[PDB]
């Protein structure tokens, strides 16, 4: 119902990118699926993956082995880890919610910019 | 020695195939000749007590007394088609025979000494430790196989020895060696009775008596050397360079009633009739079970082509299925994939069990021969065969299948689920195999049995619960689902797998299902198929499979027990 | 995967005009299509779901139609608040994919 | 008449099985004797040109000239195992042979007169209109079967007549009748060459020449009556009441090089060598196709057990399936039932086609014998067999299945849908049968072919689209779905049935689907399985099946064409 | 959305009972399923059958061959015919609507009483 | 078919009290259960669907719970307008069946 990303805005190449979405007004263990989406400069959107309300995950095949999504139900948070980063992973990152009875991405976060440089 | 006399024998089966026949067979080589259907083989079976006493209408005496009850146990009988186990050695076959026929009071040393004596007598010491004919491994020569057959019947030291066509299928030199061995054995005071087919003069000169039969009638009975004289006095000339046996057969072929009356009007008939008028379990159940299972297991190991083929097919199927279904998912396609793979595993356990019709069909003649001779009871034979061939071979594929596919697919990751799956597949394999045994036991050919097995399994597969949805079938037909072996296994596997799973990502239907037609949980899928959700809904399937196993094995045993063994 | 193609990357219009944006799917999608509107400096906002249903909080000037592989978003009487970028998205198959986007502009 | 002379023959296959052998065979009975592996059969094949000319290293001349190209067409050859069609009569077999071997210029009256002459000569007028041996209907005696085999080779009036073991498997009286007939035919100026196995003196006295072979070497060649004299002069005595042929075999058994040198050092060798040194398509394609198809169809009708069994199984399956699935409904269970029944029908058409491996395997020896003799080309034989046995028998079950089940189930009630279903099932049956032919053509035993067919069909069944959901398979494996015959048929049947249907009563999802996971229309189900909704998405399946039929039939034809026929 | 039954209130035994429901505010060919339900004296409810929005029907098995439901889309009506009636078919008859995405009987008619006597 | 059984055919209560009505299904129903309230001289009126969801137009005094084969309707603080008859209905399988009804009465 209300989502907010946070995390370091600068990453050096070959490192690991880590971001956090904090959910208020709804329990991430209760109903939905919880997604990560990124928008490149030269605006294009790419869905990355989600973690389900019961802990299962599904990832975009174009990110093989590089992505993990985890959660911490005590504080109502889920996390993104993108490893071995390159300057082509520069984008704005959003967390979003997916109902499933409806099928669409209903609630989005604000978005956070991540630059991969040196 | 022992004198076998038969007086006024009549055999009717109600056609009569053996008319009035009488004679006496003393120690030494006694031969029976005639056309293929003439009755030499029928007379040999009648004299050996290998025929049902219903048709018999005569008198048989040994040394002037009626045949005792244990006659078949005290007289050797050598079958035409050899029944020696190919995968065993000569000494192994003799050891099996000695173990089951000699009394258990004798020590193993005494039995080994007796086997050594028999091996020396038949001149098998060269091949005493060689596999006797494998058809996948080269074996000893046909003469040595026949000598092995003779040796198995000589273990108990019989007084009377019957042979059925001891030369058919052999070479001339081999035939001469066989009959010279028989001649040597006959001089020791042993009564040898045998039927032959188109002998040679070298063979013919060795006989001590001759009994010619044609169309169920006695053409001649007397000393072998005097047959030519009898037929010459009948008015038939013998040309030079002619085999006398071929001469007798040529006379018979060209009437029969005429030659029968001529023989009755002969002096040999009078002498034989005058003489005739003048005259007038060893082991325990456990021992038999142990030895039957031991021989069956050795035969399974020594001829492993079929078993290896089955195991290789199982492993290849397992790996291919693990690759095709790798990583099952909890989404819209998860139900279809789980149901499909479990359905295939169950129906594969059923269809791959139709090769169990060959357990008792292949060895039927050996079973009947050894049962008549008193080797063992039907109970111990049946249980030993089950314990050696059925039990491990139907157990291996289940273990291999579950071990390979369970963690490639990603089925339910508890230990109880893993072992319930393995046990269920085992029970399906045993039930299908038992049904195959019940249908096929006590038969000679497998074609009709295989056709019936396949049709029944196809009908059972339709009632499993994937192709038709059992809750939709009309009531006058629906009861047929209780006869389906795959249905119980498939129901148990689905119960084991689907309970507690979700299949609509983002939509939590455990509490309530928002839309009425979604099918979002494993419970909804199970109930839609008609499956009970309680723990009894799992275990009644195994109760049903166990009852089927018991019933089918009992039917197979009864069909072996009431089989006509004659 | 399923590739979504929007025909114009940009589109110049005037106020009160009628606008039509087209999306083509490489496979059958069966009305599992959504439209998002993104202003500069904001996250995308869901506008239409199920290829026809309009979200509460948007005027009836927006409508969507389509079937099979071809879908359209229709704006009648364009206003100033409607300038932005529009994306189609399919949610029929699990690698969800977006269209390239169509940027409306004012002449 | 015709004089066949062979000089310094050597045959190597590179072991040598026929060493230096030479002789001359004039009109009258010429016999070849020896042990089973000695080389009597190999010499007979070499002299008849029934062997590949690679191993041959000698000279063969007829009347002093080399064998022409059409020699096999102008010389009869009688096979050991009879190849006469049992389901036909004597006159029918002779008519088939006369139709394909005699020139077509002759009228049907002339051919009938020639057949009448041949029937009179062999004394078959009693059984001229009787089925020759059926194994489901009693047939004529073995002697009459052998006489029929001889008659088929006598239609063309050959000058040289070869026979391979013309007495093996017959009775003594029958053997004598056969050889007396041969003796009568030989006196007319006809050269008869044959190999025998353990003859009798009554048989032996009829010969005009004798050629004894052992271990690939010539033990003796000369007049038959002089063999005994030759062996006596060698230093072997003949006992009375002994068959001379048995005497010669006893001499050979007991060295071989010694007897070979002795024969070379004989006078008969010198005379033979001196003489040797002194000496040195008919019909159209359509005609053959017509007659091949006619005989094959008569054989299909006259031995109908297997065909009747297949039809009965089809009808019983159809009625049972119609009862189980009676009245399909448009509710939550409608999709499962429709998919299940269509899946069963397609995979049944595949599994019931593995019996097509027996089309060319059962008649392989007959095919090779008749191809060598110049009856027909491989093309006309192949097409006639396809047109008579494959075409109708694989067409009937499809028609029966659709006609029975279509309206009991309540599938789509248009006429186009009905006929598309029937046509699709026919195409699946033909594709599976063609694959079985391609795998099994040109082989002698069906065990390995049947195993390969069954494994391939099981793998194709997994890729059909019900058990695994083809859109979920990994890319490095997914391409294997294009090799699946059941997949094309199942896809076509589902496309034909599911288009335009609803399955969620009360909920109208044609406009929009309210909840995302419901699967309420046939289009949604088809797309979820990966199936194209356009009309090309239906007909590309039939294009694929047609291409498979053509490819597999071409492979089967090529395997018949390049088969070693010798 | 608004339903109303009508028809004869008295039927003689062995005759045929016929009733009509007129729908206003919604098209019977558009979405739902359209049901007949009856309540016996000594109040007990029995579902009889429906006609779907596309013309298919489904009936209660306890009424074998005795019941037919038809429709007339031009005037937005669907009909009940219950043949070979007996005095045990005395009840109040309702028409009702069934959505299907939800599963419940949402809109009901007023109900009409039918007596089977002589 | 699936038979639905309500335990009490009648139930006497007083105003402000708490009432509980029980329904037992002969088979698994999986929350495909509804409750209807019928006043005298009126058609039944849908009250709860999905065994838990309350219909708009009814006070929060009504609630439903259950799972498997046992379901209950709960009224806290009974009022005068709540007197009537209550029926459970399963809509899991196509011969939809009602419970016998429970008639509330005032002491
Ligand atoms: C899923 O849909 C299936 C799955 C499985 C089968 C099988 C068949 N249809 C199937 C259809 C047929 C049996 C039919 C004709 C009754 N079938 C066969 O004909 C071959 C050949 C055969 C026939 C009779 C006796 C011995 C062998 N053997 C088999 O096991 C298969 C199994
Ligand atoms: C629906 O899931 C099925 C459907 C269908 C089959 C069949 C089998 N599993 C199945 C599983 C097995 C073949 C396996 C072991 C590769 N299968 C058999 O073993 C028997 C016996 C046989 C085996 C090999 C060669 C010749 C005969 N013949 C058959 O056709 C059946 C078909
Ligand atoms: C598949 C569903 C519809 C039921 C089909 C199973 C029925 C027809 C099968 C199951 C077990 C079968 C029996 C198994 C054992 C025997 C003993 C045999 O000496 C004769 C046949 C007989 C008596 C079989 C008859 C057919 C049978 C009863
Ligand atoms: C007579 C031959 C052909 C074998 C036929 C016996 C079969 C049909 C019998 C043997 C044991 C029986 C099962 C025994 C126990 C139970 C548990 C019960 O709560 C439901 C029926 C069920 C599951 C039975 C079904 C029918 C059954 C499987
Ligand atoms: C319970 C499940 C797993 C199967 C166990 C069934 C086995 C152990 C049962 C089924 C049929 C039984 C046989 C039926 C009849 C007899 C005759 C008796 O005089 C000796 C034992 C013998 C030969 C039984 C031995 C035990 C047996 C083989
Ligand atoms: C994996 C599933 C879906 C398809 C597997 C089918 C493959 C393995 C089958 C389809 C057609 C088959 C071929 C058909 C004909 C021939 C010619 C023959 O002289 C040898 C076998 C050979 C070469 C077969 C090999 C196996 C084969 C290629
Ligand atoms: C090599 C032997 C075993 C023959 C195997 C040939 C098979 C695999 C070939 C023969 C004809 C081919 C088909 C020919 C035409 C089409 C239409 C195209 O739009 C999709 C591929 C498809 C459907 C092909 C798939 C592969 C196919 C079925
Ligand atoms: C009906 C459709 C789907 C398939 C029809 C294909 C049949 C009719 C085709 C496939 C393979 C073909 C054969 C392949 C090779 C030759 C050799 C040539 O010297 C004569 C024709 C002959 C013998 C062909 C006859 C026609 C044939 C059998």
């Amino acid at each position: 119902v209300q989502l907010q990303e946070s995390g370091p805005g600068l990453v050096k190449p070959s490192q690991s990118l880590s971001l956090t979405c904090t959910v208020t007004g709804f329990s991430i263990t209760s109903d939905y699926a919880w997604n990560w989406i990124r928008q490149f400069p030269g605006k294009k959107l790419e869905w990355m993956g989600y973690i389900n309300f019961d802990g299962g995950t599904t990832y975009n095949p174009s990110l093989r082995g590089r992505i993990s999504i985890t959660r911490d139900t005590s504080k109502n948070q889920f996390f993104l880890q993108l490893r071995s980063v390159t300057p082509e992973d520069t984008a704005t990152y959003y967390c979003a919610t997916f109902y499933g009875a409806k099928g669409t991405l209903d609630y989005w976060g604000q978005g956070t910019s991540v630059t991969v440089s040196s | 020695g022992a004198v076998l006399s038969f007086h006024n024998i009549c055999y009717r089966v109600e056609k009569e195939i053996l008319s009035n026949i009488n004679g006496i067979m003393k120690p030494g080589l006694n031969a029976i000749l005639g056309p293929t259907g003439g009755g030499k083989s029928s007379l040999l079976d009648v004299l050996a007590a290998r025929k049902d006493p219903s048709g018999l209408s005569g008198d048989v005496l040994i040394n002037g007394a009626p045949r005792p009850a244990n006659f078949k146990c005290n007289s050797g009988y050598v079958v035409q088609d050899d029944v020696v186990m190919g995968t065993l050695t000569v000494r192994e076959n003799l050891q099996f025979s000695a173990a089951l026929r000699l009394a258990t009071t004798m020590t193993n040393h005494e039995k080994n000494e007796r086997i050594n004596r028999v091996i020396q007598e038949l001149g098998l010491d060269k091949v005493a430790d060689s596999k006797v004919g494998t058809q996948f491994i080269r074996g000893v020569s046909g003469g040595e196989r026949k000598r092995t057959s003779i040796g198995m019947e000589l273990i108990t030291d019989p007084s009377i020895l019957f042979l059925d066509e001891p030369t058919t299928g052999l070479d001339s030199s081999t035939a001469n060696a066989v009959l010279l061995l028989l001649k040597r054995m006959s001089k020791q005071g042993r009564t040898i009775i045998f039927s032959i087919h188109q002998p040679r003069y070298s063979i013919f000169k060795l006989f001590d008596s001759l009994t010619l039969l044609a169309s169920g009638r006695l053409m001649f009975h007397g000393p072998a050397q005097e047959a030519l004289g009898y037929f010459e006095s009948a008015g038939y000339h013998c040309e030079a360079y002619n085999n006398p046996a071929d001469f007798f057969l040529d006379i018979i072929n060209g009437l029969i009633e005429k030659l029968a009356e001529i023989y009755v009007n002969s002096s040999f008939y009078k002498e034989t009739k005058a003489e005739l008028h003048q005259l007038s379990y060893t082991t325990s159940f456990c021992h038999q079970l142990r030895w039957v299972s031991k021989r069956s297991f050795k035969n399974l190991l020594g001829n492993p082509q079929a078993s290896i083929a089955q195991i290789i097919v199982t492993v290849v199927l397992g790996l291919v299925i693990g690759a095709i279904y790798f990583g099952l998912k909890n989404d819209s396609t998860g139900i279809q994939n789980r149901a499909g793979v479990l359905f295939f595993l169950t129906t594969n356990q059923c269809f791959s069990s139709v090769s169990a019709v060959e357990l008792f069909v292949v060895e039927k003649k050996l079973f009947i021969h050894e049962y008549i001779s008193g080797y063992y009871r039907v109970s111990s034979y049946f249980l030993g065969k089950l314990l050696s061939d059925l039990l491990p071979m139907r157990m291996l594929p289940s273990i291999i299948f579950t071990c390979i596919v369970y963690f490639m697919l990603g089925l339910k990751p508890k230990a109880d689920a893993f072992f319930v799956m393995m046990f269920t597949l085992m029970m399906v394999a045993y039930s299908a195999s038992s049904m195959a045994l019940a249908i096929a036991a006590g038969q000679s050919v497998v074609s009709v049995a295989t056709l019936l097995m396949t049709i029944c399994f196809v009908f059972m597969m339709i009632f499993s619960g994937l192709l038709v949805n059992l809750t939709t079938i009309a009531s006058w037909l629906s009861w047929l689902q209780y006869f389906s072996i795959p249905r119980y296994g498939f129901t148990a596997l689905q119960h084991n797998e689907f309970l507690g799973q979700n299949f609509c990502p983002g939509l939590n239907a455990t509490g309530n299902n928002p839309c009425n037609y979604a099918t979002c949980t494993g419970e909804e899928y199970l109930v839609k198929q008609g499956i009970d959700l309680s723990p009894w809904g799992l275990w009644k399937n195994h109760v049903a499979l166990a009852c089927m196993i018991v019933i089918f094995l009992t039917i197979a045993y009864l069909k072996l027990l009431f089989l006509k063994k004659y | 995967d399923i590739v979504l193609t929007q025909s114009p990357s940009s589109f110049s219009v005037s106020l009160g005009d009628r606008v039509t944006i087209s999306c083509k799917a490489s496979g059958y999608i069966l009305n599992r299509l959504a439209w998002y509107q993104q202003k500069p400096g904001n996250a995308p906002r869901l506008l239409i779901s199920g290829a026809t249903s309009l979200e509460t909080g948007f005027p009836s000037r927006f409508s969507g139609t389509g079937s099979g592989k071809d879908y359209t978003l229709s704006i009648s009487s364009l206003q100033t608040e409607d300038v932005g970028t529009y994306y189609c998205q399919q949610y029929w198959s699990t690698p969800w994919t977006f269209g390239g986007g169509t940027k409306l502009e004012i002449r």
